[PDB]
C-alpha cells in the first residue's frame, strides 16, 4: 500500500496504469463483521384485516391446460410476432 | 530515504520479537517476522496479536 | 422499529468503470525502427 | 453425572452397557468410549422449580425467538408441578 | 440494395449479390411445387397465403434494404436460405400426405396426466 | 440460497457495500486478462480461426449460449425471454463474428465487463420488501414467527416433513446459465 | 441491445503497417506481457498463513454438527424428527424412547459426516434449535469410522464449541 | 393386439439368423480379447461361457424380444475389441469373488429365512 | 399485479399459442392428435409414433414455425398406461422466441425411427434414453452406452428398476481387481411415505372413475 514510491513506481510502468488507485485485495474499506441487528420488514399480506386465503390461492388457482382441439376464410398466423433485429450498443458499437 | 525506512524497521522488527531469541523462533515456527499489538491471551499460552 | 436491511447510500453506489483500459504506450513504429537501427550502426562504428 | 459398568465403561444417559464377552467392545479397545460426562436428567432435575401464582404461564424457555415454541402450559395439578415439554423446568403454583 | 454487404454476420451463410430475383425464382417453385397437392389441403392454403403475398413486395419493391423489414424475416442472405427449407419442406410432405384421418386414435386414456 | 419462493435469507448488513469495492476493482483484473492474452501471439495462433463452426450447424446442433453467439447467430435468453428481473436491466450481448475459438473468448471477456454492468444497475436499484413469498403453504414463516404463531408451526412442520405439493402438470423453463 | 467484439478495420495506410510490422519484428505485444508480469511480482501475495491466519467466515458459516442444551442444561432435542426427513442425505438418524421423567427424548442422534452434505436444512427444520451445525471445520480425521458422528459425541461437541455458536445465532437469528 | 411391428426381424426364422452369424462374431473373438486384454482363463472356456449367456433367454417366442437381445448381445462385442471394456468388465461375467450360492432346500434353511 | 403472491398470467401469448395450435393441428389430422395449451403459455403437440420425422421437419423449416433448436428429448416411464414411455422433444424458434413440446408414446419393444435427420443435435440425444429407459431408436447411427458403466445391465430410469441397482463394487484383493456383488447396503432406503390422505388442489381432480 506499505510499498515504498519507488516500486509502486515500477509496477505503475511496467503495467502502464496506476495500481493504487484499486488492488486486487482488501483494507479498511471493508464493512466491519459486527454489523447492527437488522429489522427484516414484514409481508405485503401480513395484514390482520382482510387477508383471506381464498383470494392468493397460488397453488390452487392453476387450472388444467385448456382444451382447444381433440381427436376424440381462414388465415396464416405465428406463434408470436417475428423477433426485432436490436441495434447496435449506443454505448459501444464495435470493439 | 525510504530505504533507509524500510531497513529501519527491520532491526525494529528484531526489537519488537524480543531481540535475536524471538526473532529467530518464530520465523523457524511461524515464517512469520511480522509484530503488532496484543489483542488478548486465553488460558492457554496461544498468544493472539 | 424502523425497517432496517442492507441497502445503497440514498445517492446510491459509485459508478463502476467496466471499460477495457488496454494501454495506450509505447513509441512510433518507426522510432523503434530507428532506434534499433540507431543503435546498430554505434556497434559497427 | 456417569455411573461405571461392571467392565469399567461409562454408561451413557441412554443406559447403554455392553455385556461381559460382546465382542463388539473391541473397538474400544486402545481408545476411550467417548461419554459425555453431563447427564440431562439429572442436571435438570436439580433445577430450581418455578413458582408463579397463575393458572397458565408461557414456557418460552429465555429469548422468545431464540428459544422454544412458547406453550401455555396449564398450572391448576396440585399433585405435580407442571412442566413445559420441551424446555423440562418445572413450573408449580404457590398454594395455586 | 446499396452497396453489396460485405458479411451477413453469420459466419457458414454466403452473402448472395442478387438476392432479389433468387427470391423471385425461389418463391414461384413453391408456387410450382404446390401444384400437385390437392387443393383442400390446409398446407396449400397456407403456402399460397404467404407464399405469393410475400411474392408481392419483392417482385414490387427491389431494394432488399427495405425488403428486410417487408417480410420481418431477418436478412434477405437467410430469407432465400428460409425459403429453399420451405421449398424442401413441401417436397417432405408432398410424401407424408396428412390430410387423411389419425392413423390410430391414442389408445384408452393414455394421456390424461395424472395418473 | 435460490429456493421456490425467492430466497432463504436477507444479505447480512453492509454486503452490498463489499461487493461494491469488490465490483470496482474487478475492471482492472479484467485488464489483466485481456493485457496478457488478447493480443498475445501465442495465445492467438493457439486459439484463432481453431474449431470454427457454421451458424446453422451450431443451430442444428442444439448448441446454446455463447456458443451460438460467437458464431454470430443473434440470440440471448436474458434478453428474447426475459426471466426474472432481466428485463429492468440494460446490457449489450457479444454477439461473435467468426465462430472460431478466439471470438468466443472475446465474447466472453465482454460477457464479465456486461455481467459488470448488470452489478452496478441492480446495485443501484436493490428495492426493499421481503426475501420470500407471504405464501406459508410454499414459503417457511420467520423463525419468530415459527415460535409465536401456531399456523406457521404447523406450515414449517408440513413443510419441512412432506412439503408443498406442486399441481401437476409439466414445464419446460429456460435460463441462460454462463455455460 | 448487442455489440461486436470482433470486426476490426486495420488502416492500410503506411503508418499503421509500420507498427504492424513492428508489432511482429519486435515483440512489442509480448514484452507487454513480460511488463504485466513483472509488475505483479513487484507487488505484494495474498497467501493467508495457515494455521497462524485462517480465512475470513461469516457468522452464519455451516461446517461441523453440534447438539446444543438449554441455559439450563437440558438437550434442546425433543426428538420432533423434522431434521431427518428434510434431511436430503438421510444421514440424521434417530429414535426417540421413553425417559424416566417423562421428557422422552432420543436415545439416537447419528449424523453420518461421509453422507452429509452440509445444506444446513437441519438448522432451520428443528423448532428449538437444537441441532446447529457449528464453525468448526477442522474435523478432519484418518479412519471412516471416527466420521459416523453418535448422539455422545454430538452432545460433546455441542459442550465444547458452545461458547461460539451461542453468539453466531445471537448475531444470525434475526435473520432467519 | 395380435398385429404388432417387426422391430426389425418378422419371423422367429430370420431371429436365429441374426442370432446365428452374431454367435459367430460372438465365437471367432475369444481368441484375440482373451490375447489383448492379456487375462487368465482359457479360450475354451471363454468359448462355452458365450454358449451359457446364449441359453438362459433361449425361450422367449416373441420375435421381437428375441432380437432386441440380439442388438442388445450386439452392443458388447465391439465394446470389447475396440477395447472399450476393462479387464474387469469381462471378468464380470466370470462371476467368480463370490461363494458358491446355495441350491439344496437344506442349504438355504441352513443360511438364513429368506426363499 | 394487486396479488402479488400469485404469479400473473398472459392470456396474449396464451391464445396465440392457442391459435398457432389449431394451425398445425389443421396441416396434420393424420398425425396430431391431442393439442394443449397449458395455463403457462406451454404448447403440446401430442403425435403419433411414426411422426417423429414429418412433424420434426415440419416445425423445423416451415416459415411460420421455425422451430430449429432441439431444447430436449425425454421420456417419463409411466408404469400404469400401456405405453410405459413418452418421449417427449423440445423445440425452440428463434424467429418466435417460442417453445414447442411434442409427445409420442411407446412400449419396450415398439421403436421410434431417428430423428437424427431432422436435428443432428438428437445423435448423443438418445444414447442415454435407449441407456437409462431402455426405448430403441432405429435406423440410427450409434446406440451404444454413455450413461451407464461398461457392460452395465437394465435400464436404471425405468420406474421399476431400484435406487440402489444391484451391483456393487469393490476391490478384490485375492485377484487384483474391482469386482461387483450383489448389492447389499449399510443403511437401507428410510422411505417416506409423505402423501397426505387428504385431496389437494381440486382443480386437477381425477372425474369419478
Ligand atoms: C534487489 C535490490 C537490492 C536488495 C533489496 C533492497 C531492499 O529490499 O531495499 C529495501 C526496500 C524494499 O523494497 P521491495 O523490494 O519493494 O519490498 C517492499 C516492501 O513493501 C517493504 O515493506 P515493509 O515496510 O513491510 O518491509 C519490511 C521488511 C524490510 O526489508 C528490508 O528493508 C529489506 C532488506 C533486508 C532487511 O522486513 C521484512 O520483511 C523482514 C524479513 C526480511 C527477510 C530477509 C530479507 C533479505 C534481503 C536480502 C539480503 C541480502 C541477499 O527497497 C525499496 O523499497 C526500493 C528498491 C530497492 C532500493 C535500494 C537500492 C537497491
Ligand atoms: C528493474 C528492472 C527494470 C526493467 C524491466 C524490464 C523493462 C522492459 C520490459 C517491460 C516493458 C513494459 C511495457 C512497456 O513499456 O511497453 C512499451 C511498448 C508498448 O508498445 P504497445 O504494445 O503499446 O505498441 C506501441 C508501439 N507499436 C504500435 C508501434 C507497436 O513496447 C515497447 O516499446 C517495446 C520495448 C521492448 C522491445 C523488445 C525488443 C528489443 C529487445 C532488445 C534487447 C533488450
Ligand atoms: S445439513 Fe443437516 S439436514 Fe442437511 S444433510 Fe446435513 S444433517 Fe441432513
Ligand atoms: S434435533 Fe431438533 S429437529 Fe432433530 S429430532 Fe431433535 S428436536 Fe427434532
Ligand atoms: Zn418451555
Amino acid at each position: 500500500a506499505s510499498a515504498t514510491r519507488v516500486i509502486q513506481l515500477l509496477r505503475n510502468w511496467a503495467s502502464g496504469r496506476d495500481l493504487q488507485a484499486k488492488l486486487q485485495l482488501r483494507y479498511q474499506e471493508i464493512s466491519k463483521r459486527t454489523q447492527p441487528p437488522p429489522k427484516l420488514p414484514v409481508g405485503p399480506s401480513h395484514k390482520l384485516s382482510n387477508n383471506y386465503y381464498c383470494t392468493r390461492d397460488g397453488r390452487r388457482e392453476a387450472m388444467p391446460p385448456s382444451i382447444v382441439m381433440s381427436s376424440q376464410e381462414k388465415k396464416a398466423v405465428t406463434p408470436a410476432p417475428p423477433i426485432k433485429r436490436w441495434e447496435l450498443s449506443k454505448d459501444q458499437p464495435y470493439l | 530515504m525510504e530505504l533507509v525506512q524500510v531497513l529501519r524497521r527491520g532491526l525494529q522488527q528484531v526489537s519488537g520479537h524480543g531481540g535475536l531469541r524471538g526473532y529467530l523462533r518464530v520465523l523457524f515456527r511461524a515464517n512469520d517476522v511480522r509484530v503488532g499489538t496484543l489483542v488478548g491471551e486465553d488460558k492457554y499460552g496461544n498468544k493472539y496479536y | 422499529s424502523k425497517v432496517k436491511q442492507d441497502m445503497p447510500p440514498p445517492g446510491g453506489y459509485g459508478p463502476i468503470d467496466y471499460k477495457r483500459n488496454l494501454p495506450r504506450r509505447g513509441l512510433s513504429g518507426y522510432s523503434m525502427f530507428a532506434v534499433g537501427i540507431g543503435t546498430l550502426l554505434f556497434g559497427y562504428w | 453425572g456417569v455411573r461405571t459398568s461392571p467392565t469399567g465403561e461409562k454408561v451413557t444417559h441412554t443406559g447403554q452397557a455392553y455385556d461381559d464377552g460382546d465382542y463388539r467392545r473391541v473397538r474400544f479397545s486402545d481408545r476411550q468410549k467417548e461419554v459425555n460426562e453431563n447427564f440431562a436428567i439429572d442436571l435438570i432435575a436439580e433445577q430450581p422449580v418455578s413458582e408463579v401464582g397463575s393458572r397458565v404461564i408461557s414456557c418460552d424457555g429465555g429469548g422468545g425467538a431464540l428459544g422454544h415454541p412458547r406453550v401455555y402450559i396449564n398450572l391448576d395439578k396440585e399433585t405435580k408441578t407442571g412442566t413445559c415439554g420441551y424446555c423440562g423446568l418445572q413450573f408449580r403454583q404457590p398454594h395455586h | 440494395a446499396g452497396l453489396l454487404k460485405k458479411t451477413t454476420g453469420l459466419v457458414g451463410l454466403a452473402v448472395c449479390e442478387t438476392p432479389h430475383e433468387r427470391l423471385k425464382i425461389l418463391y414461384t417453385k413453391i408456387l410450382d411445387v404446390l401444384g400437385q397437392i390437392p387443393k383442400n389441403a390446409a398446407y396449400r392454403k397456407y403456402t399460397e397465403q404467404i407464399t405469393n403475398e410475400k411474392l408481392g413486395m419483392v417482385k414490387a419493391e427491389p431494394d432488399v434494404k427495405k425488403l428486410e423489414e417487408q417480410l420481418q424475416g431477418g436478412q434477405i442472405e437467410e430469407v432465400i436460405l428460409q425459403a429453399e427449407n420451405e421449398l424442401s419442406l413441401a417436397r417432405k410432405m408432398l410424401r407424408w400426405k396428412p390430410w387423411e384421418p389419425l392413423v390410430e386414435e391414442p389408445p384408452a386414456n393414455q394421456w390424461k396426466w395424472p395418473i | 440460497y435460490i429456493r421456490p419462493g425467492g430466497v432463504h435469507q436477507d444479505l447480512p448488513l453492509g454486503l452490498l457495500d463489499d461487493i461494491y469495492e469488490f465490483s470496482k476493482n474487478f475492471s482492472f483484473r479484467i485488464d489483466e486478462l485481456e493485457e496478457m492474452l488478447t493480443n498475445n501471439r501465442i495465445w492467438r495462433n493457439r486459439t484463432v480461426d481453431i474449431g470454427v463452426v457454421t451458424a446453422e450447424d451450431a443451430l442444428n446442433y442444439g448448441f446454446s449460449g455463447v456458443m451460438l453467439r460467437g458464431s454470430g447467430i443473434q440470440w440471448d435468453l436474458r434478453k428474447t425471454q426475459p426471466y426474472d428481473v432481466y428485463d429492468q436491466v440494460e446490457f449489450d450481448v457479444p454477439i461473435g463474428s467468426r465462430g472460431d475459438c478466439y471470438d468466443r473468448y472475446l465474447c466472453r471477456v465482454e460477457e464479465m465487463r456486461q455481467s459488470l454492468r448488470i452489478i452496478s444497475q441492480c446495485l443501484n436499484k436493490m428495492p426493499p420488501g421481503e426475501i420470500k413469498v407471504d405464501d406459508a403453504k410454499v414459503s417457511p414463516p420467520k423463525r419468530a414467527e415459527m415460535k409465536t404463531s401456531m399456523e406457521s408451526l404447523i406450515h414449517h412442520f408440513k413443510l419441512y416433513t412432506e412439503g408443498y405439493q406442486v399441481p401437476p402438470g409439466a414445464t419446460y423453463t429456460a435460463i441462460e446459465a454462463p455455460k | 441491445t448487442y455489440k461486436f467484439v470482433n470486426m476490426r478495420e486495420p488502416s492500410m495506410d503506411m503508418k499503421s503497417v509500420t507498427d504492424r510490422a513492428a508489432q511482429t519484428l519486435l515483440w512489442t505485444e509480448l514484452v507487454r506481457g513480460l511488463g504485466m508480469t513483472l509488475s505483479y511480482l513487484f507487488r505484494e501475495p495474498a497467501t493467508i498463513n495457515y494455521p497462524f491466519e485462517k480465512g475470513p467466515l461469516s457468522p452464519r458459516f455451516r461446517g461441523e454438527h453440534a447438539l446444543r442444551r438449554y441455559p439450563s442444561g437440558e438437550e434442546r432435542c425433543i426428538a420432533c424428527k423434522l431434521c431427518e426427513a428434510v434431511c436430503p442425505a438421510q444421514a440424521i438418524t434417530i429414535e426417540a424412547e421413553p425417559r424416566a421423567d417423562g421428557s422422552r427424548r432420543t436415545t439416537r442422534y447419528d449424523i453420518d459426516m461421509t453422507k452429509c452434505i452440509y445444506c444446513g436444512f437441519c438448522q432451520e427444520a428443528c423448532p428449538v434449535d437444537a441441532i446447529v451445525e457449528g464453525p468448526n471445520f477442522e474435523f478432519s480425521t484418518e479412519t471412516h469410522e471416527e466420521l459416523l458422528y453418535n448422539k455422545e459425541k454430538l452432545l460433546n461437541n455441542g459442550d465444547k464449541w458452545e461458547a461460539e455458536i451461542a453468539a453466531n445465532i445471537q448475531a444470525d437469528y434475526l435473520y432467519r | 393386439g395380435t398385429s404388432v411391428k417387426p422391430i426389425f426381424s418378422r419371423d422367429m426364422n430370420e431371429a436365429k439368423r441374426r442370432v446365428r452369424e452374431l454367435y459367430r462374431a460372438w465365437y471367432r473373438e475369444v481368441p484375440n480379447t482373451v490375447h489383448l486384454f492379456q487375462l487368465d482363463i482359457s479360450v475354451k472356456q471363454g468359448r462355452d461361457k458365450v454358449r451359457e449367456m446364449f441359453m438362459k433367454n433361449a425361450h422367449v417366442t416373441d420375435p421381437r424380444v428375441v432380437d432386441l437381445l440380439v442388438i442388445k448381445g450386439k452392443m458388447e462385442l465391439e465394446e470389447t475389441i475396440n477395447v472399450w471394456k476393462q479387464r474387469t468388465h469381462i471378468m464380470r461375467f466370470f462371476h467368480e469373488t463370490e461363494a458358491p450360492r446355495p441350491t439344496d432346500f437344506l442349504s438355504k434353511f441352513y443360511v438364513g429365512h429368506d426363499p | 399485479d394487486t396479488r402479488p403472491t400469485i404469479r400473473p398470467r398472459n392470456d396474449v401469448v396464451h391464445k396465440q399459442l392457442s391459435a398457432f395450435g389449431q394451425y398445425v393441428a389443421e396441416i396434420l389430422p393424420k398425425y396430431v392428435q391431442q393439442v394443449q395449451v397449458s395455463c403457462f403459455n406451454e404448447l403440446e403437440i401430442f403425435i403419433h409414433p411414426d411422426g417423429v420425422i414429418p412433424v420434426l421437419t415440419f416445425l423445423r423449416d416451415h416459415t411460420n414455425a421455425q422451430f430449429k433448436s432441439l431444447a430436449d428429448l425425454t421420456a417419463v416411464d409411466v408404469p400404469t398406461r400401456q405405453n410405459r414411455f413418452e418421449i417427449v422433444y423440445n423445440l425452440l424458434s428463434l424467429r418466435f422466441n417460442s417453445q414447442i413440446r411434442v409427445k409420442t408414446y411407446t412400449d419396450e419393444l415398439t421403436p421410434i425411427e431417428s430423428s437424427v435427420t431432422v436435428y443432428k443435435a438428437a445423435n448423443w440425444y438418445e444414447r442415454e434414453i435407449w441407456d437409462m429407459f431402455g426405448v430403441f431408436f432405429a435406423n440410427h447411427p450409434d446406440l451404444r452406452r454413455i450413461l451407464t458403466g461398461y457392460g452395465f445391465e437394465g435400464h436404471p430410469f425405468r420406474k421399476d428398476f431400484p435406487l440402489s441397482g444391484y451391483v456393487e463394487l469393490r476391490y478384490d484383493d485375492e485377484v487384483k481387481r474391482v469386482v461387483a456383488e450383489p448389492v447389499e447396503l449399510a443403511q437401507e432406503f428410510r422411505k417416506f411415505d409423505l402423501n397426505s390422505p387428504w385431496e389437494a388442489f381440486p382443480a386437477y381432480r381425477q372425474p369419478p372413475e
